[PDB]
Protein backbone atom coordinates (compact mmCIF):
# COMPACT_ATOMS: atom_id res chain seq x y z
CA UNK A 1 0.00 0.00 0.00
CA UNK A 2 1.72 3.11 -1.40
CA UNK A 3 0.98 6.83 -1.65
CA UNK A 4 -1.95 7.55 -3.97
CA UNK A 5 -1.11 9.39 -7.16
CA UNK A 6 -2.42 12.97 -7.26
CA UNK A 7 -3.04 12.90 -10.98
CA UNK A 8 -5.62 10.15 -10.48
CA UNK A 9 -7.93 12.09 -8.10
CA UNK A 10 -10.82 14.45 -9.07
CA UNK A 11 -13.11 16.57 -6.94
CA UNK A 12 -16.30 14.70 -6.18
CA UNK A 13 -14.64 11.30 -6.07
CA UNK A 14 -16.19 9.11 -3.40
CA UNK A 15 -14.14 7.01 -1.02
CA UNK A 16 -14.97 3.32 -0.59
CA UNK A 17 -17.37 2.85 2.27
CA UNK A 18 -15.97 1.13 5.31
CA UNK A 19 -17.85 -0.26 8.29
CA UNK A 20 -16.11 -0.83 11.58
CA UNK A 21 -17.41 -2.97 14.45
CA UNK A 22 -17.01 -1.83 18.10
CA UNK A 23 -17.78 -3.76 21.23
CA UNK A 24 -17.59 -2.94 24.92
CA UNK A 25 -14.20 -4.66 25.04
CA UNK A 26 -12.91 -2.08 22.55
CA UNK A 27 -14.15 0.65 24.85
CA UNK A 28 -12.47 -0.96 27.87
CA UNK A 29 -9.22 -1.41 25.95
CA UNK A 30 -9.26 2.20 24.75
CA UNK A 31 -9.86 3.55 28.26
CA UNK A 32 -6.61 2.06 29.57
CA UNK A 33 -4.61 2.70 26.39
CA UNK A 34 -5.58 6.39 26.29
CA UNK A 35 -5.76 7.09 30.01
CA UNK A 36 -9.36 8.37 29.78
CA UNK A 37 -10.96 6.24 32.47
CA UNK A 38 -14.26 8.18 32.64
CA UNK A 39 -16.86 5.55 33.65
CA UNK A 40 -19.51 6.75 31.17
CA UNK A 41 -17.59 4.69 28.62
CA UNK A 42 -17.77 1.42 30.56
CA UNK A 43 -20.39 1.47 33.39
CA UNK A 44 -24.03 1.50 32.23
CA UNK A 45 -25.34 2.79 35.59
CA UNK A 46 -23.15 5.90 35.40
CA UNK A 47 -24.48 6.44 31.90
CA UNK A 48 -28.00 6.54 33.40
CA UNK A 49 -27.22 9.22 36.03
CA UNK A 50 -26.29 11.63 33.21
CA UNK A 51 -29.19 10.63 30.94
CA UNK A 52 -27.84 8.06 28.48
CA UNK A 53 -29.20 4.68 27.54
CA UNK A 54 -25.81 2.90 27.75
CA UNK A 55 -22.07 3.46 27.88
CA UNK A 56 -20.73 5.35 24.88
CA UNK A 57 -17.58 5.24 22.81
CA UNK A 58 -14.94 7.84 23.55
CA UNK A 59 -15.05 10.71 21.11
CA UNK A 60 -11.33 10.37 20.54
CA UNK A 61 -11.77 6.65 19.87
CA UNK A 62 -14.20 7.34 17.07
CA UNK A 63 -11.93 10.10 15.76
CA UNK A 64 -8.98 7.71 15.98
CA UNK A 65 -10.87 5.19 13.86
CA UNK A 66 -11.47 7.91 11.31
CA UNK A 67 -7.71 8.38 11.21
CA UNK A 68 -7.27 4.74 10.30
CA UNK A 69 -9.96 5.12 7.64
CA UNK A 70 -8.35 8.14 6.04
CA UNK A 71 -4.88 6.63 6.06
CA UNK A 72 -5.87 3.50 4.13
CA UNK A 73 -7.35 5.56 1.28
CA UNK A 74 -4.38 7.97 1.20
CA UNK A 75 -1.82 5.17 1.34
CA UNK A 76 0.65 6.83 3.74
CA UNK A 77 0.05 8.10 7.31
CA UNK A 78 3.00 10.47 6.88
CA UNK A 79 1.26 12.29 4.04
CA UNK A 80 -1.67 13.57 6.09
CA UNK A 81 -1.44 17.28 6.92
CA UNK A 82 -4.68 17.88 8.86
CA UNK A 83 -7.60 16.03 10.47
CA UNK A 84 -10.39 18.10 12.09
CA UNK A 85 -13.62 16.79 13.71
CA UNK A 86 -16.64 18.31 15.51
CA UNK A 87 -18.44 15.83 17.83
CA UNK A 88 -22.21 16.17 17.36
CA UNK A 89 -23.63 12.76 18.45
CA UNK A 90 -22.92 10.03 21.01
CA UNK A 91 -22.12 6.48 19.96
CA UNK A 92 -23.88 3.95 22.21
CA UNK A 93 -22.02 0.68 22.56
CA UNK A 94 -24.32 -1.90 24.17
CA UNK A 95 -22.78 -4.71 26.20
CA UNK A 96 -24.94 -7.22 24.31
CA UNK A 97 -22.29 -9.48 22.67
CA UNK A 98 -22.48 -7.62 19.33
CA UNK A 99 -22.10 -3.92 20.19
CA UNK A 100 -22.38 -1.14 17.67
CA UNK A 101 -21.26 -0.40 14.13
CA UNK A 102 -19.83 2.84 12.76
CA UNK A 103 -20.01 3.42 9.00
CA UNK A 104 -17.50 5.88 7.51
CA UNK A 105 -17.86 7.73 4.20
CA UNK A 106 -16.08 10.54 2.43
CA UNK A 107 -16.08 12.80 -0.62
CA UNK A 108 -13.28 14.84 -2.10
CA UNK A 109 -14.17 18.45 -1.32
CA UNK A 110 -11.16 20.40 -2.65
CA UNK A 111 -7.81 20.01 -4.33
CA UNK A 112 -4.96 22.51 -4.74
CA UNK A 113 -2.54 21.57 -7.57
CA UNK A 114 0.27 23.87 -6.39
CA UNK A 115 0.83 21.81 -3.22
CA UNK A 116 -0.60 18.52 -4.55
CA UNK A 117 -2.95 18.60 -1.54
CA UNK A 118 -6.41 17.08 -1.38
CA UNK A 119 -9.07 17.79 1.25
CA UNK A 120 -11.74 15.20 2.03
CA UNK A 121 -14.91 15.93 3.98
CA UNK A 122 -15.97 12.88 5.92
CA UNK A 123 -19.18 11.57 7.39
CA UNK A 124 -19.60 8.87 10.00
CA UNK A 125 -22.95 7.52 11.12
CA UNK A 126 -24.30 5.03 13.67
CA UNK A 127 -27.82 3.65 13.30
CA UNK A 128 -28.23 6.25 10.58
CA UNK A 129 -27.46 9.27 12.78
CA UNK A 130 -24.34 11.41 12.11
CA UNK A 131 -21.73 11.52 14.85
CA UNK A 132 -19.61 14.27 13.33
CA UNK A 133 -20.29 17.84 12.26
CA UNK A 134 -17.43 19.47 10.36
CA UNK A 135 -15.08 16.59 9.58
CA UNK A 136 -12.20 17.03 7.12
CA UNK A 137 -8.73 15.60 6.44
CA UNK A 138 -6.01 16.79 4.06
CA UNK A 139 -2.90 15.15 2.62
CA UNK A 140 -0.09 15.77 0.11
CA UNK A 141 -0.18 13.12 -2.62
CA UNK A 142 2.57 11.75 -4.92
CA UNK B 1 -14.67 31.57 34.01
CA UNK B 2 -13.75 31.88 37.73
CA UNK B 3 -10.14 32.79 36.82
CA UNK B 4 -9.20 34.82 33.76
CA UNK B 5 -6.85 32.57 31.79
CA UNK B 6 -6.72 34.39 28.42
CA UNK B 7 -3.36 34.18 26.68
CA UNK B 8 -1.67 31.99 29.26
CA UNK B 9 1.22 29.92 27.85
CA UNK B 10 1.85 26.70 29.78
CA UNK B 11 5.16 24.99 29.03
CA UNK B 12 5.12 21.31 29.98
CA UNK B 13 8.17 20.72 32.23
CA UNK B 14 8.83 17.22 30.81
CA UNK B 15 9.54 15.76 27.41
CA UNK B 16 7.53 12.94 25.81
CA UNK B 17 9.01 9.97 23.93
CA UNK B 18 6.77 8.57 21.22
CA UNK B 19 7.09 4.91 22.17
CA UNK B 20 7.22 2.14 19.56
CA UNK B 21 5.23 -0.63 21.28
CA UNK B 22 2.78 1.87 22.71
CA UNK B 23 2.09 3.30 19.23
CA UNK B 24 1.42 -0.17 17.83
CA UNK B 25 -1.05 -0.89 20.66
CA UNK B 26 -2.70 2.51 20.13
CA UNK B 27 -2.92 1.76 16.40
CA UNK B 28 -4.62 -1.59 16.98
CA UNK B 29 -6.78 0.07 19.63
CA UNK B 30 -8.26 2.41 16.99
CA UNK B 31 -8.40 -0.27 14.27
CA UNK B 32 -5.75 1.12 11.95
CA UNK B 33 -4.44 -1.52 9.55
CA UNK B 34 -1.85 0.30 7.42
CA UNK B 35 1.48 -1.58 7.66
CA UNK B 36 3.40 1.68 8.23
CA UNK B 37 1.80 1.78 11.68
CA UNK B 38 3.39 -1.60 12.57
CA UNK B 39 6.47 -2.44 10.42
CA UNK B 40 9.79 -0.62 9.99
CA UNK B 41 10.11 -2.12 6.49
CA UNK B 42 6.69 -0.75 5.47
CA UNK B 43 7.55 2.68 6.90
CA UNK B 44 10.93 2.56 5.15
CA UNK B 45 9.12 1.84 1.87
CA UNK B 46 7.36 5.19 2.33
CA UNK B 47 10.58 7.00 3.30
CA UNK B 48 10.48 6.95 7.12
CA UNK B 49 13.30 5.60 9.30
CA UNK B 50 10.92 4.72 12.18
CA UNK B 51 7.25 3.76 12.31
CA UNK B 52 4.53 6.36 11.95
CA UNK B 53 2.45 7.01 15.04
CA UNK B 54 -1.35 6.80 14.86
CA UNK B 55 -2.57 10.20 13.78
CA UNK B 56 -4.44 10.79 17.05
CA UNK B 57 -1.61 9.46 19.28
CA UNK B 58 -0.49 12.84 20.63
CA UNK B 59 -3.84 13.18 22.37
CA UNK B 60 -1.94 11.53 25.24
CA UNK B 61 0.65 14.30 25.31
CA UNK B 62 -2.03 16.99 24.84
CA UNK B 63 -3.89 15.85 27.97
CA UNK B 64 -0.75 15.36 30.04
CA UNK B 65 -0.33 19.12 29.58
CA UNK B 66 -3.99 20.09 29.94
CA UNK B 67 -4.33 18.29 33.28
CA UNK B 68 -1.04 19.73 34.54
CA UNK B 69 -2.51 23.17 33.74
CA UNK B 70 -5.88 22.65 35.45
CA UNK B 71 -4.07 21.21 38.49
CA UNK B 72 -2.13 24.49 38.76
CA UNK B 73 -4.86 27.08 37.91
CA UNK B 74 -8.33 27.00 39.46
CA UNK B 75 -11.31 27.41 37.10
CA UNK B 76 -13.91 24.87 38.29
CA UNK B 77 -16.54 19.10 30.73
CA UNK B 78 -17.21 17.82 27.21
CA UNK B 79 -14.80 18.08 24.28
CA UNK B 80 -16.67 19.45 21.26
CA UNK B 81 -13.94 19.81 18.62
CA UNK B 82 -10.54 18.32 17.81
CA UNK B 83 -7.99 19.49 15.21
CA UNK B 84 -4.50 18.24 14.30
CA UNK B 85 -1.94 19.99 12.07
CA UNK B 86 1.04 17.87 11.07
CA UNK B 87 3.98 20.05 10.07
CA UNK B 88 6.26 17.02 10.27
CA UNK B 89 5.37 13.34 10.56
CA UNK B 90 5.58 12.13 14.15
CA UNK B 91 7.46 8.84 14.39
CA UNK B 92 8.31 6.27 17.00
CA UNK B 93 11.37 7.40 18.88
CA UNK B 94 10.57 11.10 18.50
CA UNK B 95 11.23 13.33 21.51
CA UNK B 96 8.54 15.99 21.83
CA UNK B 97 8.18 19.14 23.94
CA UNK B 98 4.67 20.34 24.64
CA UNK B 99 3.39 23.87 25.10
CA UNK B 100 -0.28 24.71 25.62
CA UNK B 101 -1.63 28.18 24.86
CA UNK B 102 -5.09 29.45 25.74
CA UNK B 103 -6.35 30.24 22.25
CA UNK B 104 -9.83 31.54 23.14
CA UNK B 105 -12.18 31.92 26.09
CA UNK B 106 -15.92 32.51 25.68
CA UNK B 107 -19.20 31.96 27.48
CA UNK B 108 -21.89 31.71 24.80
CA UNK B 109 -25.47 30.73 25.80
CA UNK B 110 -25.01 29.14 29.21
CA UNK B 111 -21.48 28.09 30.11
CA UNK B 112 -17.82 28.55 29.19
CA UNK B 113 -15.89 27.79 25.96
CA UNK B 114 -12.11 27.35 26.13
CA UNK B 115 -9.97 26.53 23.09
CA UNK B 116 -6.59 25.09 24.00
CA UNK B 117 -3.76 24.98 21.44
CA UNK B 118 -1.16 22.31 22.14
CA UNK B 119 2.14 23.04 20.41
CA UNK B 120 4.60 20.18 19.88
CA UNK B 121 8.26 20.80 19.06
CA UNK B 122 11.20 18.39 18.89
CA UNK B 123 14.73 18.47 20.32
CA UNK B 124 15.88 20.90 17.62
CA UNK B 125 13.08 23.37 18.39
CA UNK B 126 11.30 22.89 15.06
CA UNK B 127 7.51 22.63 15.03
CA UNK B 128 6.19 19.15 14.37
CA UNK B 129 2.52 19.48 15.32
CA UNK B 130 -0.23 21.72 16.64
CA UNK B 131 -3.41 20.39 18.26
CA UNK B 132 -6.50 22.49 18.97
CA UNK B 133 -9.02 21.23 21.50
CA UNK B 134 -12.33 22.96 22.20
CA UNK B 135 -13.73 22.32 25.68
CA UNK B 136 -17.17 23.32 26.95
CA UNK B 137 -18.71 23.99 30.36
CA UNK C 1 18.19 4.96 48.26
CA UNK C 2 19.37 1.33 48.40
CA UNK C 3 18.94 -0.31 51.83
CA UNK C 4 22.24 -1.18 53.55
CA UNK C 5 22.91 -4.94 53.73
CA UNK C 6 24.41 -4.59 57.22
CA UNK C 7 21.15 -3.14 58.57
CA UNK C 8 19.02 -6.19 57.73
CA UNK C 9 18.67 -9.16 60.05
CA UNK C 10 16.92 -12.44 59.31
CA UNK C 11 13.39 -12.17 60.66
CA UNK C 12 12.94 -8.41 60.18
CA UNK C 13 9.40 -7.54 59.15
CA UNK C 14 8.54 -5.10 56.42
CA UNK C 15 5.96 -2.42 57.13
CA UNK C 16 2.44 -3.54 56.35
CA UNK C 17 0.80 -1.66 53.48
CA UNK C 18 -2.81 -1.65 52.31
CA UNK C 19 -3.69 -0.86 48.73
CA UNK C 20 -7.22 -0.01 47.60
CA UNK C 21 -8.35 -1.61 44.35
CA UNK C 22 -11.35 -0.37 42.37
CA UNK C 23 -13.12 -1.41 39.19
CA UNK C 24 -11.59 1.59 37.45
CA UNK C 25 -8.17 0.17 38.28
CA UNK C 26 -9.04 -3.15 36.61
CA UNK C 27 -10.31 -1.52 33.39
CA UNK C 28 -7.17 0.63 33.36
CA UNK C 29 -4.91 -2.42 33.84
CA UNK C 30 -6.70 -4.33 31.08
CA UNK C 31 -5.82 -1.76 28.42
CA UNK C 32 -2.36 -1.06 29.81
CA UNK C 33 -1.54 -4.76 29.85
CA UNK C 34 -3.50 -5.80 26.77
CA UNK C 35 -5.31 -8.51 28.75
CA UNK C 36 -8.93 -7.80 27.86
CA UNK C 37 -10.40 -10.98 29.38
CA UNK C 38 -13.90 -9.91 30.50
CA UNK C 39 -13.76 -11.75 33.86
CA UNK C 40 -11.83 -8.70 35.09
CA UNK C 41 -14.48 -6.14 34.10
CA UNK C 42 -17.83 -7.85 33.29
CA UNK C 43 -19.81 -9.18 36.28
CA UNK C 44 -22.05 -11.37 34.14
CA UNK C 45 -19.14 -13.24 32.56
CA UNK C 46 -17.63 -13.69 36.03
CA UNK C 47 -20.90 -15.20 37.30
CA UNK C 48 -21.05 -17.60 34.34
CA UNK C 49 -17.77 -19.16 35.54
CA UNK C 50 -18.83 -19.28 39.19
CA UNK C 51 -17.54 -16.02 40.65
CA UNK C 52 -19.35 -13.39 42.68
CA UNK C 53 -17.89 -10.39 40.82
CA UNK C 54 -15.21 -9.35 38.38
CA UNK C 55 -11.75 -10.11 39.73
CA UNK C 56 -8.39 -8.39 39.67
CA UNK C 57 -5.85 -9.72 37.20
CA UNK C 58 -3.28 -12.00 38.82
CA UNK C 59 -0.50 -9.96 37.22
CA UNK C 60 -2.08 -6.78 38.57
CA UNK C 61 -1.74 -8.08 42.13
CA UNK C 62 1.78 -9.33 41.37
CA UNK C 63 2.54 -5.90 39.93
CA UNK C 64 1.42 -4.28 43.18
CA UNK C 65 3.69 -6.66 45.07
CA UNK C 66 6.64 -5.50 42.96
CA UNK C 67 6.00 -1.92 44.02
CA UNK C 68 5.62 -3.14 47.60
CA UNK C 69 8.96 -4.91 47.44
CA UNK C 70 10.70 -2.04 45.70
CA UNK C 71 9.79 0.47 48.40
CA UNK C 72 11.49 -1.64 51.08
CA UNK C 73 14.61 -2.40 48.99
CA UNK C 74 14.98 1.25 48.00
CA UNK C 75 15.94 0.47 44.38
CA UNK C 76 13.92 -1.57 41.86
CA UNK C 77 17.18 -2.18 39.96
CA UNK C 78 18.55 -4.12 42.93
CA UNK C 79 15.91 -6.87 42.76
CA UNK C 80 17.32 -10.15 41.37
CA UNK C 81 14.28 -12.45 41.45
CA UNK C 82 10.58 -12.15 42.15
CA UNK C 83 8.47 -15.30 42.19
CA UNK C 84 4.76 -15.56 43.07
CA UNK C 85 2.34 -18.51 43.09
CA UNK C 86 -1.36 -17.55 42.62
CA UNK C 87 -3.75 -19.36 44.89
CA UNK C 88 -6.87 -17.10 45.20
CA UNK C 89 -8.91 -14.53 43.28
CA UNK C 90 -9.43 -10.93 44.40
CA UNK C 91 -13.06 -9.83 43.94
CA UNK C 92 -13.42 -6.15 43.15
CA UNK C 93 -17.06 -5.07 43.50
CA UNK C 94 -18.19 -2.09 41.43
CA UNK C 95 -19.84 -0.49 44.46
CA UNK C 96 -17.81 2.74 44.85
CA UNK C 97 -15.53 1.08 47.46
CA UNK C 98 -13.84 -1.95 45.89
CA UNK C 99 -11.29 -4.25 47.54
CA UNK C 100 -8.19 -3.99 49.68
CA UNK C 101 -4.95 -5.97 49.38
CA UNK C 102 -2.74 -6.09 52.45
CA UNK C 103 0.93 -6.82 51.79
CA UNK C 104 3.37 -8.09 54.40
CA UNK C 105 6.87 -9.49 54.26
CA UNK C 106 9.60 -11.08 56.35
CA UNK C 107 13.32 -11.51 55.74
CA UNK C 108 14.00 -15.25 55.38
CA UNK C 109 17.69 -15.42 54.64
CA UNK C 110 20.73 -13.27 54.05
CA UNK C 111 24.01 -14.09 52.32
CA UNK C 112 27.08 -12.00 53.22
CA UNK C 113 29.05 -13.35 50.26
CA UNK C 114 26.72 -11.64 47.74
CA UNK C 115 25.03 -9.04 50.00
CA UNK C 116 21.70 -10.69 48.94
CA UNK C 117 18.48 -10.87 51.00
CA UNK C 118 15.33 -12.93 50.34
CA UNK C 119 11.90 -11.72 51.48
CA UNK C 120 8.86 -13.92 51.92
CA UNK C 121 5.70 -12.01 51.03
CA UNK C 122 2.07 -12.53 51.93
CA UNK C 123 -0.94 -10.80 50.41
CA UNK C 124 -4.50 -10.88 51.71
CA UNK C 125 -7.94 -9.59 50.82
CA UNK C 126 -10.54 -9.78 53.57
CA UNK C 127 -8.00 -11.74 55.60
CA UNK C 128 -7.66 -14.60 53.09
CA UNK C 129 -4.31 -15.21 51.39
CA UNK C 130 -4.18 -14.73 47.60
CA UNK C 131 -0.62 -16.01 46.98
CA UNK C 132 1.15 -19.18 47.91
CA UNK C 133 4.95 -19.17 47.84
CA UNK C 134 5.84 -15.55 47.14
CA UNK C 135 9.45 -14.43 47.45
CA UNK C 136 11.69 -11.64 46.19
CA UNK C 137 15.43 -11.28 46.36
CA UNK C 138 17.67 -8.27 45.99
CA UNK C 139 21.35 -7.34 46.27
CA UNK C 140 21.72 -4.66 48.94
CA UNK C 141 24.42 -2.01 49.37
CA UNK D 1 -0.66 -33.70 26.53
CA UNK D 2 -1.74 -34.54 22.94
CA UNK D 3 1.44 -34.27 20.85
CA UNK D 4 4.34 -33.74 23.31
CA UNK D 5 5.85 -30.26 23.05
CA UNK D 6 8.69 -30.67 25.54
CA UNK D 7 11.59 -28.47 24.53
CA UNK D 8 9.94 -26.71 21.60
CA UNK D 9 11.63 -23.38 21.00
CA UNK D 10 9.62 -20.38 19.79
CA UNK D 11 11.79 -17.50 18.57
CA UNK D 12 9.86 -14.22 18.59
CA UNK D 13 10.52 -12.65 15.18
CA UNK D 14 10.53 -9.05 16.46
CA UNK D 15 12.49 -6.95 18.92
CA UNK D 16 10.85 -5.13 21.83
CA UNK D 17 11.55 -1.55 22.99
CA UNK D 18 11.03 -0.72 26.66
CA UNK D 19 8.98 2.45 26.27
CA UNK D 20 9.42 5.33 28.71
CA UNK D 21 5.85 6.67 28.81
CA UNK D 22 4.38 3.15 28.86
CA UNK D 23 6.57 2.09 31.81
CA UNK D 24 5.39 5.20 33.61
CA UNK D 25 1.74 4.38 32.90
CA UNK D 26 2.23 0.69 33.78
CA UNK D 27 3.99 1.67 37.01
CA UNK D 28 1.06 3.87 38.01
CA UNK D 29 -1.37 1.13 37.00
CA UNK D 30 0.15 -1.25 39.56
CA UNK D 31 0.49 1.49 42.21
CA UNK D 32 4.28 1.87 42.32
CA UNK D 33 5.48 5.02 44.06
CA UNK D 34 9.29 4.77 43.96
CA UNK D 35 10.46 7.84 41.98
CA UNK D 36 12.97 5.79 39.98
CA UNK D 37 9.96 4.34 38.13
CA UNK D 38 9.00 7.86 37.01
CA UNK D 39 12.02 10.21 37.17
CA UNK D 40 15.39 9.84 35.44
CA UNK D 41 16.86 12.03 38.18
CA UNK D 42 15.75 9.53 40.83
CA UNK D 43 17.18 6.71 38.71
CA UNK D 44 20.46 8.63 38.45
CA UNK D 45 20.74 8.57 42.26
CA UNK D 46 20.73 4.77 42.05
CA UNK D 47 23.28 4.54 39.20
CA UNK D 48 21.00 4.13 36.14
CA UNK D 49 20.99 6.37 33.05
CA UNK D 50 17.25 5.88 32.36
CA UNK D 51 14.24 5.16 34.55
CA UNK D 52 13.68 1.59 35.78
CA UNK D 53 10.81 -0.52 34.39
CA UNK D 54 8.17 -1.97 36.74
CA UNK D 55 9.37 -5.37 37.88
CA UNK D 56 6.46 -7.08 36.11
CA UNK D 57 6.70 -4.99 32.93
CA UNK D 58 8.02 -7.77 30.66
CA UNK D 59 4.72 -9.57 31.20
CA UNK D 60 3.65 -7.58 28.13
CA UNK D 61 6.46 -9.09 26.08
CA UNK D 62 6.01 -12.56 27.56
CA UNK D 63 2.40 -12.68 26.43
CA UNK D 64 3.11 -11.28 22.96
CA UNK D 65 5.26 -14.40 22.58
CA UNK D 66 3.01 -16.88 24.39
CA UNK D 67 -0.11 -15.89 22.48
CA UNK D 68 1.89 -15.95 19.24
CA UNK D 69 3.01 -19.48 20.16
CA UNK D 70 -0.29 -20.83 21.55
CA UNK D 71 -2.24 -19.29 18.65
CA UNK D 72 0.04 -21.24 16.31
CA UNK D 73 0.09 -24.58 18.17
CA UNK D 74 -3.24 -25.41 19.81
CA UNK D 75 -2.90 -28.63 21.83
CA UNK D 76 -4.33 -30.15 24.99
CA UNK D 77 -8.02 -30.28 25.91
CA UNK D 78 -9.98 -22.95 30.36
CA UNK D 79 -6.29 -22.29 31.09
CA UNK D 80 -5.20 -20.56 34.33
CA UNK D 81 -1.82 -19.04 35.21
CA UNK D 82 -0.82 -20.43 38.61
CA UNK D 83 2.75 -19.14 38.94
CA UNK D 84 4.92 -16.34 37.59
CA UNK D 85 8.68 -15.91 37.99
CA UNK D 86 11.15 -13.20 37.02
CA UNK D 87 14.96 -13.50 37.15
CA UNK D 88 16.87 -10.24 36.57
CA UNK D 89 20.46 -10.65 35.42
CA UNK D 90 20.68 -6.95 34.48
CA UNK D 91 18.43 -3.99 35.26
CA UNK D 92 15.71 -3.41 32.69
CA UNK D 93 15.50 0.31 31.89
CA UNK D 94 13.46 2.42 29.51
CA UNK D 95 14.96 2.44 26.02
CA UNK D 96 16.32 -1.12 26.25
CA UNK D 97 16.08 -3.24 23.11
CA UNK D 98 15.15 -6.86 23.95
CA UNK D 99 14.90 -10.15 22.05
CA UNK D 100 12.54 -12.88 23.26
CA UNK D 101 12.98 -16.65 23.07
CA UNK D 102 10.46 -19.08 24.58
CA UNK D 103 10.99 -22.78 25.16
CA UNK D 104 8.51 -25.25 26.64
CA UNK D 105 10.35 -25.94 29.89
CA UNK D 106 8.25 -28.74 31.45
CA UNK D 107 4.95 -30.59 30.94
CA UNK D 108 2.68 -32.61 33.29
CA UNK D 109 -2.21 -30.29 32.58
CA UNK D 110 0.83 -28.27 33.80
CA UNK D 111 3.15 -26.56 31.32
CA UNK D 112 5.88 -24.07 32.31
CA UNK D 113 7.10 -21.72 29.57
CA UNK D 114 10.54 -20.11 29.94
CA UNK D 115 11.19 -16.83 28.08
CA UNK D 116 14.85 -15.86 27.69
CA UNK D 117 15.36 -12.14 27.08
CA UNK D 118 18.63 -10.85 25.63
CA UNK D 119 19.75 -7.44 24.42
CA UNK D 120 21.42 -6.33 21.20
CA UNK D 121 24.82 -7.45 22.57
CA UNK D 122 23.49 -10.97 23.16
CA UNK D 123 23.87 -10.95 26.92
CA UNK D 124 21.02 -12.36 28.99
CA UNK D 125 19.11 -9.63 30.81
CA UNK D 126 16.22 -11.64 32.24
CA UNK D 127 14.28 -14.88 32.36
CA UNK D 128 10.53 -15.18 32.87
CA UNK D 129 8.80 -18.46 33.77
CA UNK D 130 4.99 -18.70 33.77
CA UNK D 131 3.09 -21.83 34.82
CA UNK D 132 -0.29 -22.54 33.18
CA UNK D 133 -2.90 -25.13 34.22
Amino acid sequence: MALREFSSVKVGDQLPEKTYPLTRQDLVNYAGVSGDLNPIHWDDEIAKVVGLDTAIAHGMLTMGIGGGYVTSWVGDPGAVTEYNVRFTAVVPVPNDGKGAELVFNGRVKSVDPESKSVTIALTATTGGKKIFGRAIASAKLA
Amino acid sequence: LKTDIRGMIWRYPDYFIVGREQCREFARAVKCDHPAFFSEEAAADLGYDALVAPLTFVTILAKYVQLDFFRHVDVGIVQVDQRFVFHKPVLAGDKLWARMDIHSVDERFGADIVVTRNLCTNDDGELVMEAYTTLMG
